[PDB]
RNA sequence: GGAUAGUGGCCUACCAUGGUUUCAACGGGUAACGGGGAAUAAGGGUUCGAUUCCGGAGAGGGAGCCUGAGAAACGGCUACCA
RNA sequence: UUUGGUUCUAUUUUGUUGGUUUCUAGGACCAUCGUAAUGAUUAAUAGGGACGGUCGGGGGCAUCAGUAUUCAAUUGUCAGAGGUGAAAUUCUUGGAUUUAUUGAAGACUAACUACUGCGAAAGCAUUUGCCAAGGACGUUUUCAUUAAUCAAGAACGAAAGUUAGGGGAUCGAAGAUGAUCAGAUACCGUCGUAGUCUUAACCAUAAACUAUGCCGACUAGGGAUCGGGUGGUGUUUUUUUAAUGACCCACUCGGCACCUUACGAGAAAUCAAAGUCUUUGGGUUCUGGGGGGAGUAUGGUCGCAAGGCUGAAACUUAAAGGAAUUG
RNA sequence: UCUAAGGGUCGGAACGAUCAACUU
């Protein structure tokens, strides 16, 4: 009934207990894709190794701070006056931040599509 | 309906005389054999063409009434003797 | 979208109305009221 | 009728007329099914027959 | 399944007589194997019905109940009440009785 | 039956491809013609009229109101004849929007007519 | 088809039942002229609009007109009500 | 690629014009032959249905059983039987109060009964049977998106209360009287109307409770009572025996109703959520915005009625209100 | 003074062949 906060709210829902991560939704190009941008900037460990009905692709070890909770979010705007603003979601300007936006092109990160002046949807936000 | 009995005599009465009314006609089963084609010429009487035969029809409804129990009770004692 | 609710309302029509910095008007009667509980005095007012 | 298939006899002649026609046409295009047993079955028996006239080997021997 | 369930297979194979005259023919003619005579169906049209085939050559299992229904039994809905199953089926009309 | 097209699983196997073959198996079997072989026999017959997943809801749901019709006091019978009902309807749609015509069946003599063969 | 400076139910006739609506029709309310923009905004917003500038509409109410390139006119007539 | 499949539109030259039927390809059309992995996401710890096993105080309808209640016919005798704090009102040489056979009537389902089973919810405990249902389990059976929550609209909805008939045991509003009080229209007797039961029809409210919306996630331990797996051991079926069988024990899982203790939540109390998120975040239905004035005024609708449903404003106050802690 | 609507028998969407009238 909503694969996003579904699983990011299990990582989130986990590291607060503290541990070595667990299973999740089913896979999703998108799940796996956030469960990438995450690793690729740090935070999480190694996306994992399942394969079933749609249960396929991965589990995913924890590691590190990653505190706290991946951000799930449930709207979608972007660019210029935007992105910067919804960068108020962030846990503080001075670096730290990361807002896993959805960018017309690419499921990208607050900066990772700040990149080639991109924009669009607001998929989430990490640490 | 009533209104047949036009706006004249009150209500509760109409009501009742409607209850028994719609019931004063159009039965509705074969107390002999066939289909719905009996009734109740007046009271007591109540013959049916799909046999052409008259049944002892109840009152304002040729449906025996309390002879439900009798239906049982009566023929029911017929149980004894001979079971 | 949806949803409008209570509190302060548009319909108005009171007794000075003009939310006036006053209201001119002739001095019908000189009714010195009388204090409420706790305190107590002859509260000189005007109708 | 016993309800109001009418409103002026020109109109029974009407619906009877039209109606009839339109229906006749509905059969007149349900013939399409014929079209679609023919222009397909032809190549069913033609794919079988073409599978025969392109690999007719053990047909002269068998048993 | 029950006879009210056997006659439903019957109406998919066999030879449904459908009658009360054609019932008589069914019999006299000579083919009526069983004979499904409803309770409603008047005495004489039942005792003479009887006599007809109890003369010919057939066993007759007096019906269940309602005639108006004894038809819904054999589909129709038209209150039949004296069938003459004439040909075999996937039913136990040879075991309708013992 | 087709629901019970797989009473085969009982004494044949194996659910059921055969009709394709993926995570296949290990036993005799003579391929697609082993399936089809008696898999066509199956219901001592065939079908398709329309449409099992309802040709059952409408049934249980049909006899389902004989009692309702006579009993009439088992209100704790209406409370379901509504549900087996709202169900029997809820199906239609995914056919009223696909498989069954575009009115009847998808509306059918539903409420009511014991159908239909 | 009639009018229009000219589209068009604009108006005529003839013919057909249509068109809107809970995704809010219709109707009711506005101490309603609209938009510039005004006020207090961390942000998000509340609240305001007839001083100027655009666009509208009216010179007591209400119609109808002559004049003309242009007006249903205010600082022009005509009648009604006032 | 292919007159066979027709069927157009008008261009180019014919000198010019127009009109022609030849082409002549250029659309679209049915055919024909030929090309190519020649066309169908998975089977959601989503949902629907199949199936078979079963469980249950689930639902309807019939019918069984029982004890008592109060009442009778005849009883045995004999001097009080009531009735509370203590009395009284009453019953009573009328045969009560206390027993004696028997039958009569409608309620009602004791005891077992709990740590709870079943139901959407209200609510559901005697017997047997007939009627149609329901979850959980068992498989991957069958489908493949069908779904999730819902203003509208609707089905069921305790008890009283209305309509009409049936009866009418018990208790028992109104109503009487008996005590009691300064005062008793009560609370304590005792009669007793209605009602209590019933069938066809209304009414749609309740502390209608778990005062806690529905769906899915995830977050932590143990015990105990319902279907499925295995070892089976434990004692008996099945008997000359085994085994099996029946209960039954132990380890599991499922889903149930519940209990006992950390992180984390809260104003507290407490909470297995009332948990997660700085202070979004998974989707939705709903209701709240100081007390009163009030669930009143008016309007429209529903109803037979009682009432239900919808539902204000004027004015009026600064506290009312939760939890906790002490007197 | 005009316009329009609304029917019966015989022969194949037929025509009218023919017949007769109220009334809106």
């Amino acid at each position: 009934s909503s694969v996003l906060a579904d699983a990011l709210n299990a990582i989130n829902n986990a590291e607060k207990t503290g541990k070595r991560q667990v299973l999740i939704r089913p896979s999703s190009k998108v799940i796996i894709k956030f469960l990438q941008v995450m690793q690729k900037h740090g935070y999480i460990g190694e996306f994992e190794y399942i394969d079933d009905h749609r249960s396929g692709k991965i589990v995913v070890q924890l590691n590190g701070r990653l505190n706290k909770c991946g951000v799930i979010s449930p709207r979608f705007n972007v660019k210029i006056g935007d992105i910067e603003k919804w960068t108020a979601n962030l846990l503080p300007a001075r670096q730290f931040g990361y807002v896993i936006l959805t960018t017309s092109a690419g499921i990208m990160d607050h900066e990772e599509a700040r990149r080639k002046h991109v924009s669009g949807k607001i998929l989430g936000f990490v640490y | 309906i009533t209104g047949k009995y036009g706006v004249r005599y009150g209500s509760s009465l109409r009501r009742q005389v409607k209850k028994l009314e719609i019931q004063q006609h159009a039965r509705y089963d074969c107390s002999f054999c066939g289909k719905k084609t009996v009734k109740r010429g007046a009271a007591g009487i109540w013959t049916c063409s799909c046999c052409k035969k008259t049944v002892a029809g109840g009152a304002y409804t040729v449906s025996t009434a309390a002879a439900a129990t009798v239906r049982s009770t009566i023929r029911r004692l017929r149980e004894m003797v001979e079971a | 979208n949806n949803y409008k609710k209570r509190l302060l309302g548009t319909a108005f029509k009171s007794s000075p109305f003009g939310g006036s910095s006053h209201a001119k008007g002739i001095v019908l009667e000189k009714l010195g009221i009388e204090s409420k509980q706790p305190n107590s005095a002859i509260r000189k007012c005007v109708r | 009728s016993k309800g109001n298939a009418f409103k002026h006899k020109r109109a029974l002649v009407e619906h009877i007329i039209q109606a009839k026609a339109d229906a006749q046409r509905e059969k007149a295009l349900n013939e399409e099914a014929e079209a679609r047993r023919l222009k397909n079955r032809a190549a069913r028996d033609r794919r079988a027959q073409r599978v025969a006239e392109k690999r007719d080997a053990l047909l002269k021997e068998d048993a | 399944e029950s006879i009210n369930q056997k006659l439903a297979l019957v109406i998919k194979s066999g030879k449904y007589t459908l009658g009360y005259k054609s019932t008589v023919k069914s019999l006299r003619q000579g083919k009526s194997k069983l004979i499904i005579i409803a309770a409603n169906t008047p005495v004489l049209r039942k005792s003479e019905l009887e006599y007809y085939a109890m003369l010919s050559k057939t066993k007759v299992y007096y019906f269940q109940g309602g005639n108006n229904e004894l038809g819904t039994a054999v589909g129709k809905l038209f209150r039949v009440g004296v069938v003459s199953i004439l040909e075999a089926g996937d039913s136990d009309i040879l075991t309708t009785l013992a | 039956e087709q629901i019970v097209k797989y009473a085969r699983k009982g004494l044949t196997p194996s659910q059921i491809g055969v009709l394709l073959r993926d995570a296949h198996g290990v036993t005799q079997a003579r391929v697609i013609t082993g399936n089809k072989i008696m898999r066509i026999l199956k219901s001592n017959g065939l079908a398709p009229e329309i449409p099992e997943d309802l040709y059952y809801l409408i049934k249980k749901a049909v006899s389902v109101r004989k009692h309702l019709e006579r009993n009439r006091k088992d209100k704790d019978a209406k409370f379901r004849l509504i549900l087996i009902e709202s169900r029997i309807h809820r199906l239609a749609r995914y056919y009223r929007t696909v498989a069954v015509l575009p009115p009847n069946w998808k509306y059918e003599s539903a409420t009511a007519s014991a159908l239909v063969n």
